[PDB]
């Protein structure tokens, strides 16, 4: 006899499963509004772009290098030319950390460029090397941008290149990466890396795989030997299937993915740090990263990929 | 109860099922303004791809010098790649052009401030500054620059020297024959006869009165250039570490323009903890103790201009 | 000619059931909905910043979690239990 | 149904009452979608207030002539008014400026063939066509006018044209001491000498071959302008009529840019059923059956350039 | 015993009274969601306006009669010039209906136009003057505007004025009212509007009043002498009391209003001439009339203001 | 202790007489708002066709009337006779 077994309590209990359902039903809806008004002003602002007047430094030579030795001693927007067939082009000299002579790559300081590109941009170069100061005449100082692929896979083979690779918390801490072999492929074969020599703070990612996998797991994160892809253009580790399994996806950054990665310079600017698989526009590790300094599920505050030839120690 | 209670409950599921289909219509109305919101930002993503709009520009025009430039069809004063037919490697120059024909390359440009000359020789070597394309920017072209130009093809040069005051009145000072020489010559300056310059000739000397060797002591027709880490003037140590700068030095000067920028343009001895004629000064225009506002070395093959306009 | 002293259940439960079962399906349906939200508000947040770099002025926007880290919560713990006797 | 008919009644007022006070609820809540819309169409034709915007503007820098204008400061070529100093009141012209200071005040542009140029003498008198801001439109100034700015204060003045192929290729050739007379004088041209123009000096005529007297029969200097109503041309009869223009003819011409517009540039005796010169020729540059792609005549006061660039 | 006259048919018959009201209300309901969704749209299309590039015919004048006598013999916008003091004005010349040499000063013909604007703008002057045909460089063809009133004033004193009013049905038909006398005084004195020499088929509104009243009715819809009035300056023929007697109200055109009147060129656009009270906004003849011809209730197709000085018959 | 009979009047009558009321009363509140909506539909068509020669594009519709020439009539007829004896 279960008569008593009766919930009525349940019609007095679902309320519960209604009164809250029915909250963030139309907090989404409204937060949708603010999302769609948001977005739109963004349109508006960009009926017109930021610009830039960067005057050039009297001073130039084959990279950042040679203009340091000819008195480049600032640090602001050069103009080199690494070949005579080259036609010249800009780029951000570091000559205010090691010696100098420090050609900036690559950049990542404040999230204000799209590196969820396709492989042609990273092929020729995007973003905004230097801008202008304040009241100085130069571009004194950088700003996020890949000085692309070519340009790249043209210097390092241009002779032995070392490679330094900086990274800032979003606490503040700092560590560096330092490659001694640096020499990036043509398109021909497919921008192909490899580094050499390691030394620094930060934790030899790139030929060592992430610190926090072993077995198999590390051995797959080795960006060392690997053909650089994009979410355009697959040259990963995987197999052709079902894309659950493909180390690109869409706005996701182009890099030399094996398996995917341990580090990603090029991956998506979350803000502060801390993210999470929730947050990731495919539930994966979009943002830059370096998970032998700061493991997975946290991207940097800065991050960038300066180049010097290296001469005799 | 026994109905009382339960005839509510059968009449309760129908007020929740309304609730639960009004849901239902709010979940998918959702979803809605999603799928939307989506595009509209695809709609934007693809607007922000281009980075920020680089004002300067260089033109494509290329030449032996601007002069061969603006011969080869130019039309405006700009940035400009040249390569001298001495010269292993193109490199960028600022050219000046009037509606005339004429392609002054320009060399060295003062006017506010921002650039110390105060450098080495190194830096007066490969040059230092910036170039604006509309030339609102100091800047030292270089030595090397400045002598290739000017030895290239045995091509007759000629220099014209721009000077501006501080009350807007200017003159010119044209030098024939202008030629710089090797870094083996310490880029020696070396001009064969002062031309039509109504700011004077500084370049013959100057007898300031201080001494009657003054003249012979301030010229500086084929001169050594000098800077404060390499001396080669004809006085006892470096007049460039002294002055503060980089300049073609014999017992100093008696018009030199890399002079420190004296905002005014007046100034006395009391300027310096010993004072010096290391403003920029042009005596034979006005005072040692006066430096210039503006100034600027350009050069052009002589067989153009010979007097004006 | 007799109902109601044990239609009492089956009008009642199955019911009480079927709308027991919308409720527990539709209260999955949201927790995806929220999801996307959390990721389209934060990719949203990215294409702004992005847009520093090309357009004339950026918006000057934050994008807190902790609402959605909340009902991310509620909701959660709202799935509990329903009917089963 | 003595009350069995009517317990009924007693109890339908209700399901009706229920009815009642639906409706109300639904005719407030209506009155309230209303009272709103009504002030989102407010909201709506406080927008719609202002007409279509016009991109094309004016400038209010006014001066004697278009040089005048640079002169006061101007920087952009567009639509500017402008009063000479015999002008009794201004009017709109469109002037031609380049970044070295030169007041180009146009008065006759031809590049499509929008405008028929075949008008009378009223209408070259007075002026027609249009002034694009840009100039991508036809137009005769209008002789009273190119006349006024001609004679103004004896001024100096200087006449480039601007000639161009369907190739791409363009040659100036100008007319030192440009001047142009009263309607009185028919307006006869007159220009002291030929200058700087690789276009050749079709003013000055040309030996066609035709016949050797063709050189002072197609020569334009001082002569009187002429329409198909108005006949002043050194021929028995009118070449205007003929040829389908307004020009400064005399037993016709060797250079007349009023010619019928012959789009591809090349035409024949084919064209008309007896064939012409009416084209825009200027036989110094080219064939008398090749017609220009674009022209423009423009004047300047003879004191600005003297060559170039 | 009236016990039979029992209206239990009352009970069943209410329904109707019902049913009905119950549709309508309904209907209006919805129809509202349309209205509501309709203007949302049309604000949108506002985000950006219409766009004319009229550039400028050489010839120029006093006016239109100036300008076809130096050649003016196409029909486009002008720019004219009354005085040298005042600054050159652009407006559309006819130059191919009478002799041409019509100073074209007010053009209603598709209703893109609100005349249901105030004083101000009246006296400046509003809407489209030409607009750009195809691709023809000019602007050949017109648009509804008001040449705006000190402009008009301008030019009625600057000697004798002829004045023509076209108009056209909704059908096709079309009828002129010609006027050798038109003058309109300053802001000063309230453009006071005088007309003094009828001819033509549309019948003399302007100085008889409509042809349908009479006695005392007719007398007071007489334009002549009569200042100009707009829905936020009164200047009719009536007195401080009660607003039910206000001749131009909200949204209403600005003319020469007296007792109200026989003729309102720049009333309300009414779609397909006939209107009816249950449609104008106050139950008011807002729209553009010409009583003397089709009456009132019935707003024209089209209708025009043109201009020109009047030279010796 | 002996109502119905004659009370199948008073609370039939005033009370069928208290609910006449309402829909005679509310029928003519109906007829204005009608009015009102014709005014305001086509009032909105001019307000946007007005727009077109200010915005960049005008919303092309029409205005039936007939919709409203109908209720006009319906209502007006349906205002009849309701009660009297
Ligand atoms: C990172 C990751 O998910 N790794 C998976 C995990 O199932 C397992 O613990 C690991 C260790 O071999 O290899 C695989
Ligand atoms: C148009 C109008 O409503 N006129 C009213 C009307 O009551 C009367 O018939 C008329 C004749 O004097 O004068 C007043
Ligand atoms: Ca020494
Ligand atoms: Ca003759």
């Amino acid at each position: 006899k279960h008569q008593l077994y009766i919930d009525e309590t349940v019609n007095s209990n679902i309320p519960t499963n209604l009164r809250v359902l029915r909250s963030i039903l139309e907090n989404l809806r409204s937060k949708i509004q603010k999302l769609e008004s948001d977005v739109s002003a963004q349109m508006e602002y960009c009926r017109t772009p930021c610009t830039v007047s960067c005057n050039i430094p009297v001073v130039s030579g084959k990279e950042c290098e040679e203009i340091i030795r000819k008195g480049g001693e600032t640090s602001e927007m050069y103009l080199i030319q690494p070949d005579s067939s080259v036609k010249p082009y800009r780029v951000y000299c570091d000559m205010n950390t090691e010696n100098g002579g420090w050609t900036v790559i690559q950049n990542r300081q404040d999230g204000s460029v799209d590196f969820g590109r396709k492989w042609d941009p990273y092929k020729q170069g995007f973003g905004n090397v230097a801008t202008n100061t304040d009241g100085k005449n130069y571009c004194g100082l950088p700003g996020e941008y890949w000085l692309g692929n070519d340009k790249i896979s043209q210097l390092t083979r241009m002779g032995p290149t070392e490679l330094l690779i900086e990274m800032e918390d979003w606490k503040g801490d700092k560590v560096k990466a330092h490659y001694g072999g640096f020499t990036v492929q043509n398109e021909a074969n497919k921008y192909q890396i490899s580094v050499n020599k390691y030394r620094g703070t930060a934790g030899n990612a790139l030929m060592d795989g992430a610190s926090q996998l072993m077995g198999e797991n590390r051995t797959m994160t080795i960006h060392n030997g690997m053909f650089f892809s994009t979410y355009d253009r697959d040259n990963d580790g995987w197999l052709t299937s079902d894309p659950r399994k493909q180390c690109s996806k869409e706005d996701g950054g182009g890099w030399w993915y094996n398996r995917c990665h341990a580090a990603n310079p090029n991956g998506r600017y979350y803000w502060g740090g801390q993210y999470t698989w929730d947050m990731a526009k495919h539930g994966t590790d979009d943002g830059v990263v370096w998970m032998n300094w700061k493991g997975s599920w946290y991207s940097m505050r800065k991050m960038s990929m300066k180049i010097r030839p290296f001469f005799p120690q | 109860k026994m109905l009382e209670e339960i005839m509510k409950y059968e009449a309760s599921i129908l007020t929740h099922d309304s609730s639960i289909r009004y849901l239902q219509e709010i979940y998918n109305s959702n979803n809605q303004k999603i799928v939307n919101l989506k595009e509209k930002v695809a709609q934007l993503e693809a607007q922000c791809q281009e980075p920020c709009k680089d004002t300067v520009q260089i033109h494509d025009i290329t030449g032996k010098d601007c002069q061969d430039i603006a011969n080869k069809g130019a039309k405006q004063s700009g940035l400009y790649f040249i390569k001298p037919l001495k010269a292993n490697q193109q490199f960028l120059v600022y050219c000046e052009i009037d509606g005339s024909g004429n392609g002054w390359t320009v060399f060295q440009k003062r006017l506010d401030g921002s650039v110390d000359f105060k450098k080495n020789w190194i830096q007066y070597k490969e040059g230092f500054g910036h170039l604006s394309p509309t030339g609102t920017t100091e800047f030292w072209l270089g030595n090397e620059k400045i002598h290739l130009i000017s030895t290239q093809s045995a091509i007759p040069y000629a220099l014209r020297v721009e000077l501006e005051d501080w009350n807007g009145r200017t003159s010119t000072a044209d030098y024939a024959m202008f030629k710089v020489g090797p870094e083996a010559d310490k880029y020696r300056l070396t001009y064969a006869y002062f031309a039509g310059g109504d700011a004077g000739d500084a370049f013959d000397g100057f007898d300031f009165g201080d001494d009657p060797s003054d003249k012979f002591f301030t010229s500086h027709n084929g001169m050594q250039f000098s800077t404060w880490d390499n001396d080669n003037d004809k006085f006892e140590g470096n007049c460039a570490e002294q002055d503060g700068s980089g300049w073609w030095m014999n017992k100093c000067h008696a018009g030199h323009l890399n002079g420190v920028y004296y905002q005014g343009g007046t100034y006395s001895k009391a300027s310096t903890p010993n004072g010096y004629d290391n403003g920029i000064i042009w005596a034979t225009w006005k005072t040692r103790w006066y430096s210039m506002k503006k100034t600027t070395m350009k050069i052009i093959p002589f067989n153009r201009l010979t007097i004006g306009e | 000619v007799s109902e109601d002293l044990r239609s009492r259940i089956e009008v009642l439960k199955r019911k009480v059931i079927e709308k027991v079962q919308h409720i527990q399906l539709l209260q999955k349906n949201v927790r995806a909905q929220l999801v996307d939200m959390k990721r389209l508000e934060v990719d949203i947040d990215i294409k702004i910043r992005s847009c520093r770099g090309s357009c004339s002025r950026a918006l000057a926007r934050e994008v807190d979690l902790k609402d959605y880290e909340d009902q991310q919560k509620q909701l959660e713990q709202v799935i509990a239990k329903d009917l089963l006797p």
